[PDB]
């Protein structure tokens, strides 16, 4: 496929991923511990390995900022 | 991958009495030779000792059935 | 056999070309079509019929559309375009099984409709628009073959002095839309006016308080209409909030000096309410309501003024100039004339009037004077004249004959076949007027060959240039599309 | 059978459809409805091949693919299918005369696709004569575009680094070749233009700052604290000591893949996770440098402007593509370590180094950057052209033909067949302009064989004549986005094998 | 005798007109061995006057007498 | 419509009979009757076509064709119809998308074959080696065919004639280069041999017996007194001298023949009627020697030697095929002038001048001279073979291809159609082979493209292999039987637009 051209990339991101959601004990991975999400749109050297759920979200009213704060060294 | 397949068998059976034991499959796209040894190709074993013995166990409940009973569409 | 498919449709296209070609000529074979709905039509008008044929042809309905320009162009040939647009499908019939492709079929009726149009224009008599005397007798001839004949020599300068007055100099095509013949009931043929400004297809307001006239007036056009709104102190009520919509809309009719204006008609609610020609009646503001649907896009253009869908958009700039607006009936007409308009965008757009005391007699005079303009349209955007009959036709395939020699390869042979196919239009007036066919047409070669032009100007026959210059450029155009078309397939 | 059958004799139907309506003397087809008076009559070859039903389920996946050359591009769609059309009559003939797996004959496409596309080069012309009007016209483009954005401070200064950012490329101008290197602390007016390949984070402690004729590798190891996780696995030992001892002979291991290192001839080695001491040390003695941080994007844009590859493995040794660079400078400025990359071999490539009071002005001023700069090298592609007529398809079919000399046995009639394929765009278009296919193609093939051949398709005096004269050309985009697209939507026709019958509706 | 030679029947006959009309009256036919231009009276190939003439007096004949039948009456077999 | 499907698809179903059954290898056909019980099992060609009746009136055609290759040698009678069926697969794809010309493409076929048989004469070996051993043998052979012979009286001084009048010939072997002459008033043990080329009649009266330098020209023509009969004409004169004005007038005109062949500066003439006084008192000032009675042989004879051409007629002036010859020597033997030639410039033939003592033993001296030679002529085309196993089958392809690079617009398909049915003998050979013939064929053609002209294909190990080394060879006249069979047969039957059938006898 033409994404063996980028190929190099997607190698990384399975490495890390294995290695959290399995343990050397039992040595399984869970599949409903794995979410496999995709859209329409882009380029596939956007893809980036994320350590926790996505939960697309537009932050409801513009005002509310981007970032979420501290809240005094909390 | 377009070759004979019993002149291509009867390779990989010669090359594996006569010289040496080894493993050297049969490559269905384009590499520079033969012996994936050299080019670090693996595979899972238990995967593949997987996939032997669901074959016999669906071979089996298919011999297991002698007869055949539907019921028809209203 | 992707040809074998065009071919098909060759086959099916000379067929009706064969049945319009008995119809040419007034002395022509009528043909009889019965509708599905049960309606009995007949008539020897080649546009008529094709229109009401309702051909399931693909190919064959491009004869239609050729037809449609025919007459908006030219105005006259939509038969004969007919006859030569199917001579030529039959000499491609030859040309295909010699191993000819239509492409070099097509690529040489673009040089052969140029080479015809020039030869004809050196034997063809230059005129111009500055003599009046040869205007009279060109459209007095086209008056011949109707009912109408002591009566038409009034009608002949009342075609000639409008063109005149808009053809100004280069003006190229000139759009006859503009000019409108009016019918109305009573009257006579030799009652005729002009009125050059404008005029309107509707009566006036017959109820009391309409002034009907008024001096120095702007005439608006507003689709618009006033009426109580339709998606028993309380009589009082209602006419509170009646009376005061209605106000407000005359509010700002004084504020913009309107003295006359105008209503689309709508049959679905009422057109302007009785309360509101008394509210306008006190401020002398004439109104004109029921106004045609179809008058709106004319009275658009002819007037230089603009639709007004919302009051709040209207101005001042979108009226219209009239010196004098009044009503004038000679008997039972009832219609208001508007004179020196004088506005710099809009042109003098001149509608004429025709009346008359039955049926019959406003229409087949609006058929004839139709043609008459046509006619004339023809000299305007060419020059010059030529004898009709078939004349030309001839002399055009004997210079064709022999100027096919100095071409090389198979376009050399195509002009050979093109010669022969200008010679069916002249056939078929032999043909159709009793007089055989062969007989006639070796008489056109000998006595052309001698004389130029030479008695149909005895006769007073004259078929303007435009319309043989027309019906070869259009023919070649709709031959090319026949050939082009190599297969067809269902597609939705 | 019918599968094939269905995605050829059913395809090369309905491309018959729009075949002969190639170029402005092409015939004509009307599209009929049901009730026939809503039909309509055009020369448009995408508008026949969507407005027209078609059952067959091969057919409606040649619709999507004329879909992709209207967005990328939108010319030349209708020379996309019947090209695609062709490539379909040479390939039935390969497979019923085989009756092997298309595979195989698609990677001969592949080897004679790149050959048409070097041909095309050399003869190539373009209209980038008189570079001086053009350089005047690309420096007022670009200040336009710097309008709502924050780097309109100045124009003069930010347009100039752009102009040479593009006219002294002599290349790509994808913007992998364009470094883009951003600080913060500093004023937009002090941006300077740099040739250099530029990271931070410099490499090293005891290490040189001046290398001179460095080599680069790219591999992917980790030489430094290894096993990751060690949680879950059983341990038995009898001495704690042992655990790390374990670790000592993992890494003991790679001193053959290091010794491999040395046998390259490269004094520089690039790894993008941490080294150990140990074998950081034995780098000194061997003469080895060791670059770390270069993630992954730096990465494929240094192997591309020196001439080099990626791999993360090692397949032979002695065997590999390298590049180099000359001198290597190691500077710091804005409190940050920098590297720089200089003496690359036919090194093309430049970096912008803007100076932002924040992270805000840093991510307007790169967004704002590459908007400007594709429009500016859009012109690159447009407005050059080839010679046209018939010509630069015959230069494409003479190529493959040199090809055709070394080729393997089942390989010939794939790429045979391609040149073949390549002389029916002048059979096409002599049959739809009324002249004889035989006799030009013929006549037009023997001149063309060898050398001294100007001649093209002379379509008015209906003979070969030589089209540098008349002035008949065509676009260079337009040549290689129909042989690209051609290319591609064949494949997808091949590589099924079975076609299921769609549902009619 | 064009389309046996192998050339266009057409594009042949247009040329034989034009070498004859503009640059002087001679006699050139269709070539009956491959050559590349006009003018075969250099290979010197001459047919009998006579020959011609009597050829064309029976075509005129015959197709006198054709037009002379208008019915055909075959009579059956016993 | 249906004749051209009959005379080519109708043609294959005949030759599939015998294709499979080329080679020792080949498949075999069964012969059934209808009661079955006569049948046979053979791989025989000409009896399968002959036992099967054939309804096909365009299959009776080939039937004759193999009638003639069986006289000249037994053997390649199959391969014949193989060869001419493959000529006639092709033609299906020479009429739909090439529409040209049948001769024309014939015609391509004889330029095909002229380089197809000079390239397998430059790799023709032989058998002749160490011609010491081989020369000694011919002297041999032709004593033994002197039995029963009159010539039997000494073998050694006759036959060494025959001997060297076949070795020296260095060309074509045919009796149509050897010049026999019979003589009165000799013994037979005088005769020698000469190359001279000696006749009997002399020519000239007052001019010399020796020429340095001449000029020879062929050409036939009356100059004096045409019309050879005057019985029947009448001569209407007012005088008798008027009479003879018309005969002075042709005189006259006799100088525009004499012109032409005066700008040619020739001193010798060839004419085989007479010529008049005036005509030839003209020649003594340009010295010019008529030589008369030439017949029919010492016309084409006089060509061959000379390097002349056998025209009548000019075409246009100086321009014709010219000899020349060094002396011109006449001599007188058995009180009779003779003509002996010398310096023919690449003059090849021999003349053998047999002087008898009666009429009896001239013509048993030359029919046995005939037989003796025939032998002799025989071993040139017996023995010597070429390169087999696709080797000869490819060669030809080549040279095919190098006139398929200069060719006009109407042959530029048809010869390039001839070279691949070159290629199909090598196919069919490798079906029955039990090997696949694509890809032998292919990598056979890659090969002999650039270098290594004697490789062939290996039938045992299914591969390309040296056939000098393997020692498998074909004969050479084989060669140019099968082809020239081919080509008249091919010849008729691409001309055949119509099909009528023969009436049974």
């Amino acid at each position: 496929k033409i994404v063996s051209k980028d190929h190099d990339r997607f190698a990384e991101m399975a490495v890390e991923a294995v290695i959290n959601v399995m343990d050397k004990d039992r040595k399984d991975v869970d599949f409903d511990l794995i979410k496999m999400q995709g859209r329409v749109g882009g380029s596939i050297s956007d893809s980036k390995l994320i350590n926790g759920v996505i939960l697309d979200k537009d932050f409801s009213h513009p005002q509310m900022p981007k970032c979420v704060l501290p809240k005094e060294g909390s | 991958s377009g070759l004979d397949p019993i002149g291509t068998l009867s390779t990989l059976k010669s090359k594996q009495l006569k010289e040496k034991i080894s493993n050297i499959g049969v490559d269905c796209l384009g590499y520079g030779s033969n012996d994936m040894k050299e080019l670090f190709v693996v595979d899972p074993f238990i995967g593949k000792k997987q996939q032997i013995l669901l074959a016999t166990q669906l071979c089996r409940m298919i011999l297991k059935i002698d007869n055949v009973i539907i019921s028809g569409k209203d | 056999k992707p040809q074998e498919v065009r071919k098909a449709n060759i086959i099916a296209a000379r067929s009706v070309a064969d049945a319009i070609r008995t119809s040419l000529g007034p002395k022509g074979m009528d043909k009889m079509i019965k509708t599905s709905r049960g309606e009995i039509i007949i008539s020897n008008d080649g546009h008529t019929i094709l229109k009401q044929m309702a051909i399931l042809h693909p190919v064959a309905r491009m004869l239609v559309e050729v037809s449609a320009a025919q007459d908006s162009e030219a105005g006259d040939g939509t038969t004969s375009v007919v006859i030569l647009t199917g001579a030529l499908l039959g000499a491609a019939e030859r040309l295909l099984n010699k191993g000819i492709h239509p492409t070099i079929i097509a690529d040489s009726f673009q040089s052969a409709a140029k080479r015809s149009v020039d030869i004809l224009l050196e034997m063809c008599h230059k005129v111009s628009l500055s003599d009046r005397e040869q205007l009279v007798r060109a459209a007095s001839t086209s008056l011949s073959s109707k009912i109408v004949s002591q009566y038409s020599s009034f009608l002949a300068p009342l075609a000639v002095d409008s063109v005149l007055k808009i053809s100004d100099e280069n003006s190229k095509n000139v759009d006859l839309n503009d000019i409108r013949l009016v019918k109305k009931v009573g009257g006579t043929i030799d009652d005729t006016e002009m009125i050059d400004g404008v005029v309107l297809t509707q009566t006036a307001i017959k109820s009391a308080g309409g002034p009907t006239r008024k001096e120095k007036a702007k005439i608006g056009l507003i689709q618009f209409q006033i009426s109580p709104p339709k998606p028993v102190r309380q009589m009082d009520k209602i006419l509170k909030e009646e009376r005061a919509y209605l106000l407000n809309i005359c509010k700002k009719i004084k504020k913009a000096k309107c003295n006359v204006l105008l209503i689309q008609k709508s049959i679905l609610r009422d057109a302007v309410n009785d309360l509101a020609l008394h509210f306008l009646s006190k401020l002398n503001i004439m109104v004109v309501k029921d106004i045609e649907r179809e008058e709106i896009e004319f009275l658009s253009k002819g007037l230089g003024c603009k639709p007004i869908a919302d009051i709040e958009l209207f101005t001042e700039d979108r009226l219209g100039s009239a010196d004098l607006v009044e009503e004038i009936d000679s008997d039972g007409s009832k219609i208001v004339r508007v004179t020196g308009i004088r506005n710099n965008n809009a042109r003098p757009t001149v509608s004429v009037v025709i009346r008359g005391a039955n049926n019959m007699i406003i229409d087949e005079t609006e058929r004839s004077l139709h043609d008459a303009l046509c006619v004339i349209r023809c000299l305007v955007k060419e020059r010059g004249l030529i004898a009709g009959g078939g004349a030309p036709e001839i002399e055009i395939s004997r210079r064709l004959s022999k100027e096919a020699r100095s071409m090389e390869g198979v376009q050399a042979f195509i002009w050979q076949e093109f010669a022969s196919a200008l010679e069916v239009i002249p056939t078929t007036l032999a043909e159709n007027a009793g007089l055989n066919s062969i007989k006639v047409v070796t008489e056109l070669r000998s006595k052309h060959e001698n004389g130029e032009l030479n008695n149909t100007y005895e006769e007073h026959i004259l078929q303007p240039v435009l319309v043989s210059t027309s019906a070869i450029t259009l023919a070649s155009e709709c031959v090319k599309s026949i050939l082009r078309i190599d297969d067809i397939a269902f597609s939705r | 059978e019918n599968a094939r059958l269905s995605a050829f004799v059913g395809a090369i139907a309905v491309g018959d459809l729009v075949k002969s309506t190639l170029g402005p003397k092409g015939m004509d087809k009307l599209l009929q409805s049901a009730s026939s008076n809503t039909c309509m009559v055009t020369n448009d070859g995408a508008t026949i091949l969507k407005s027209i039903p078609l059952d067959n389920p091969a057919a409606k996946v040649l619709v999507n693919i004329s879909k992709v050359q209207d967005d990328e591009v939108g010319d030349g769609t209708t020379s996309v299918t019947v090209l695609s059309a062709e490539l379909l009559r040479e390939a039935e003939k390969l497979i019923d005369q085989s009756k092997i797996h298309p595979q195989t004959i698609i990677e001969g496409y592949r080897l004679a696709s790149a050959a048409a596309l070097d041909a095309l080069t050399k003869a190539a012309v373009d209209n980038s004569h008189d570079k001086t009007m053009f350089r005047e016209d690309l420096i007022h483009i670009a200040k336009t575009t710097l309008s709502s954005k924050i780097l309109s401070q100045d124009k003069d200064h930010f347009a100039e680094l752009a102009t040479n950012a593009i006219l002294r490329l002599k290349g790509s101008t994808n913007l992998e070749h364009i470094q883009i290197i951003k600080i913060l602390g500093g004023k937009l007016s002090d941006s300077f233009l740099d040739e250099g390949f530029i990271l931070a984070k410099k490499f090293g402690n005891n290490q040189p700052k001046r290398i001179e004729n460095a080599k680069i590798l790219i591999a992917n190891t980790t030489l430094d604290t290894d096993k990751v996780k060690i949680f879950g696995t059983k341990f038995k030992v009898d001495s704690t000591a042992k655990l790390a001892q374990l670790e000592k002979a993992e890494r003991e291991k790679m001193k053959n893949k290091i010794a491999k290192i040395s046998k390259f001839g490269i004094n520089t080695f690039i790894n993008r996770q941490l080294i150990y001491d140990y074998p950081e040390q034995l780098f000194t003695d061997l003469g080895i440098n060791s670059i770390e941080h270069a993630d992954f994007e730096g990465v494929e844009r240094l192997a591309l402007v020196t001439g080099g590859e990626v791999v993360s493995t090692f397949d032979e040794p002695s065997k590999c593509k390298l590049g180099e660079c000359d001198v290597i400078e190691e500077i710091m400025l804005g409190e940050q370590p920098f590297l720089k990359f200089s003496g690359c071999k036919a090194g093309e490539a430049c970096t912008i180094v803007l100076r932002g009071a924040t992270d805000q002005t840093l991510d307007e001023a790169e967004r704002s950057l590459h908007d400007a700069l594709s429009v500016l090298s859009q012109t690159t592609k447009e407005t050059r052209t080839v010679l046209g007529g018939g010509c630069a398809e015959m230069v494409m079919s003479k190529a493959v033909d040199t090809e055709a000399q070394n080729i393997d046995g089942k390989k010939s009639l794939a790429v045979e067949a391609f040149a073949r394929a390549l002389r029916q765009l002048p059979t096409i278009l002599a049959d739809n302009a009324g002249f004889d296919s035989s006799e030009l193609v013929s006549k037009l093939r023997s001149s063309i064989y060898n050398g001294i051949s100007t001649s093209g398709l002379d379509l008015n005096n209906g003979t070969i004549a030589d089209m540098r004269q008349l002035g008949i050309v065509e676009s260079y985009k337009l040549k290689r986005a129909v042989v690209s697209s051609a290319s591609e939507a064949a494949e997808v026709l091949l590589r099924v094998d079975n076609i299921i019958r769609a549902r009619p509706r | 005798l064009a389309e046996n030679s192998g050339l266009d029947p057409i594009g042949t006959l247009s040329t034989l007109k034009s070498k004859q009309l503009k640059e002087k009256i001679s006699n050139i036919g269709v070539d009956c061995l491959g050559y590349g231009s006009n003018d075969m009276k250099e290979l010197f190939v001459v047919d009998p006057f006579i020959g011609k003439k009597q050829q064309i007096l029976l075509a005129t004949q015959l197709c006198r007498m054709i037009l002379k039948i208008d019915n055909v009456i075959i009579s059956g077999k016993d």
